């Protein structure tokens, strides 16, 4: 089954199964191997992500080229790319990443959960780890062992959900139906973190992830999110803390940058912008494709 | 979200197509029957109510089989097997919690092992070519809700209901799509407990009219008048309780008046 790939090096740990980069021997191509070594059967996260990742078809989404099954163990081939963006701010160290690239990057991401959404899938998972980079200057979503289908409207899915520092309010408040939003919210702290190159809401626990939110963007109230104070993990006596500026969020950016930020990280979920409507914000009027110093 | 509910809806509605089980297919099983199925999915019915499994869960399974079915031919002391794995794999896509593998092997009565359920599931996987997330009447259903004024609890368990009903019977239900049977299902709620019709918002949004959904709506009429009568009843029992608004206690409309 596995004859026509050498492994050359491995890639790294996700969500399950193990990622290795390698070659296949007849045609050239370099791919990314997932391995899963198969108690209780093929994971459910293996399940979701290869049924879903077939349906996902997509330039900005990380393609699923084939899946190679074994009694013992069961691989899934990916188109492989180069980097993640988080290995690529740390590298960006210096220079900082150049607002052209920074907005591309963006206007990608916002293309590929768009297609995600109209396919009715959830993410779960956007952090800078799991988005992937190439030479040429696309960005593209990967690891969707967190994914899962979504029906409409939504009902209640699980709560253990989203690395922390990319947690949306609603999901550290309790709701018990949260929906695309989740992944906006994501890749608003990512676009702020791309920006700063540092995370917007490093939080330690869930209380400090909250706090900190709300030190950044004001205590929500039932004015500025209708619902807030009744959700189950909402607090009285949570401090009210003012909201900042949001030039003072991220400095460097510029009117219509503070103004698509806002709109991801709007607190209210239904009013939080869909990647759809974001792709036409005047942010990306001057968006265009620049390869990134590798 | 309303911001991609049509994409959505037209999304599921190419899907359904491509995901629909071989209409003919029991001909051509040599060893089991329509009967034989129906006794299979009342079987699943009580196992997702044994085990609080999502209605969607029930749903997927039952496609799974269907769609397995459609190209492997199975002796019927194996049905329950293709059964068993699929609910083990429409559980895995489905739930937060799914029943450990134990408790499948568990509500076989030990028919069969665990070994024998785990290598089942690798074969479904591999005839369905892992394309689990098919869209079911559940997910039609749960989009036409959206168009009641106002929304009706008892309504709602009444189309579950029958689109239950559904997928008990191969004949004739194995010839409309997930999409019709949901709107047959959803006028026939409506109509049973309120008087109203298919609203006009979701002929513009299906583009199906009480003409196309007829012929379905016919057979479904036939299944709800016949249910009490029905060699499967787990369905019924089912929606006695509270949890649906003891809709299987409704009594069916005499007639249609179409
Ligand atoms: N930083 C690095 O060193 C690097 C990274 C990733 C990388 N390339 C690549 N990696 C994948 O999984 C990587 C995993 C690792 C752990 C988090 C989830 C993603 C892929 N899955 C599908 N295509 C993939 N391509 C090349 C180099
Ligand atoms: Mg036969």
């Amino acid at each position: 089954s596995m004859e026509n790939f050498q492994k050359v090096e491995k890639i790294g740990e996700g969500t399950y199964g193990v990622v290795y980069k390698a070659r296949n021997k007849l045609t050239g191509e370099v791919v990314a191997l997932k391995k899963i070594r198969l108690t209780e059967g093929v994971p459910s996260t293996a399940i979701r992500e290869i049924s879903l990742l077939k349906e996902l078809n997509h330039p900005n989404i990380v393609k699923l080229l084939d899946v190679i099954h074994t009694e013992n163990k069961l691989y899934l081939v990916f188109e492989f790319l180069h980097q993640d963006l988080k290995k690529f701010m740390d590298a960006s160290a210096l220079t900082g990443i150049p607002l052209p690239l920074i907005k591309s990057y963006l206007f990608q991401l916002l293309q590929g959960l768009a297609f995600c959404h109209s396919h009715r899938v959830l993410h779960r998972d956007l952090k800078p780890q799991n988005l992937l980079i190439n030479t040429e200057g696309a960005i593209k979503l990967a690891d969707f062992g967190l994914a899962r289908a979504f029906g409409v409207p939504v009902r209640t899915y699980t709560h253990e959900v989203v690395t922390l520092w990319y947690r949306a309010p609603e999901i550290l408040l309790g709701c018990k139906y949260y929906s695309t939003a989740v992944d906006i919210w994501s890749l608003g702290c990512i676009f702020a973190e791309m920006v700063t190159r540092r995370a917007l809401f490093p939080g330690d626990s869930e209380i400090d992830q909250l706090f900190r939110i709300f030190r950044t963007l004001g205590t929500p109230d039932e004015v500025v999110w209708p619902g807030v104070t009744s959700m189950p993990d909402y607090k009285p006596s949570f401090p009210k803390w003012a909201r900042q500026d949001f030039s003072k969020v991220v400095p460097p950016l510029d009117e219509d940058g503070r103004s698509l930020l806002s709109q991801m990280l709007h607190y209210d979920p239904n009013k939080r912008i869909s990647a759809k409507a974001a792709l036409a914000h005047p942010f990306f009027q001057d968006v265009t494709k620049p390869v990134p110093h590798l | 979200v309303p911001d991609y509910h049509e994409d959505i809806h037209t999304y599921l509605r190419e899907m359904e197509v491509k995901c629909k089980p071989k209409v003919g297919y029991m001909k051509k099983q040599p060893d089991i029957t329509n009967s034989m199925r129906a006794i299979l999915v009342d079987w699943l019915v009580e196992v997702g109510e044994e085990y609080k499994l999502q209605n969607e869960t029930l749903h997927l399974a039952v496609n799974y089989i269907d769609r397995f079915l459609s190209s492997m031919s199975v002796l019927r002391g194996k049905l329950q097997l293709v059964g068993t794995a699929a609910m083990l794999l429409a559980s895995k896509f489905e739930e937060i919690y799914p029943p450990e593998v134990a408790e499948f092997v568990y509500i076989t009565d030990d028919t069969y092992t665990k070994k024998q359920v785990l290598r089942m599931e690798h074969l479904v996987l591999k005839v369905l070519t892992f394309d689990l997330a098919a869209p079911t009447v559940n997910q039609f259903l749960t989009q036409y809700f959206l168009h009641q004024q106002p929304a009706n609890c008892k309504v709602e368990s009444l189309a579950m209901f029958l689109g239950e009903l559904s997928l008990i019977d191969a004949d004739p239900y194995l010839k409309y799509l997930p999409s019709v049977i949901a709107g047959a299902a959803f006028h026939l709620a409506l109509y049973t407990v309120t008087g109203q019709s298919w609203p006009e918002s979701l002929i513009r949004k299906t583009g199906y009219t009480l003409e196309s959904l007829k012929p379905c709506l016919m057979d479904l009429h036939q299944t709800y008048l016949k249910a009490p009568q029905h060699a499967q009843q787990s369905i019924r029992e089912k929606y006695k309780n509270s949890k649906y608004h003891g809709v299987s206690l409704l009594n069916p409309p005499e007639t249609l008046n179409l």
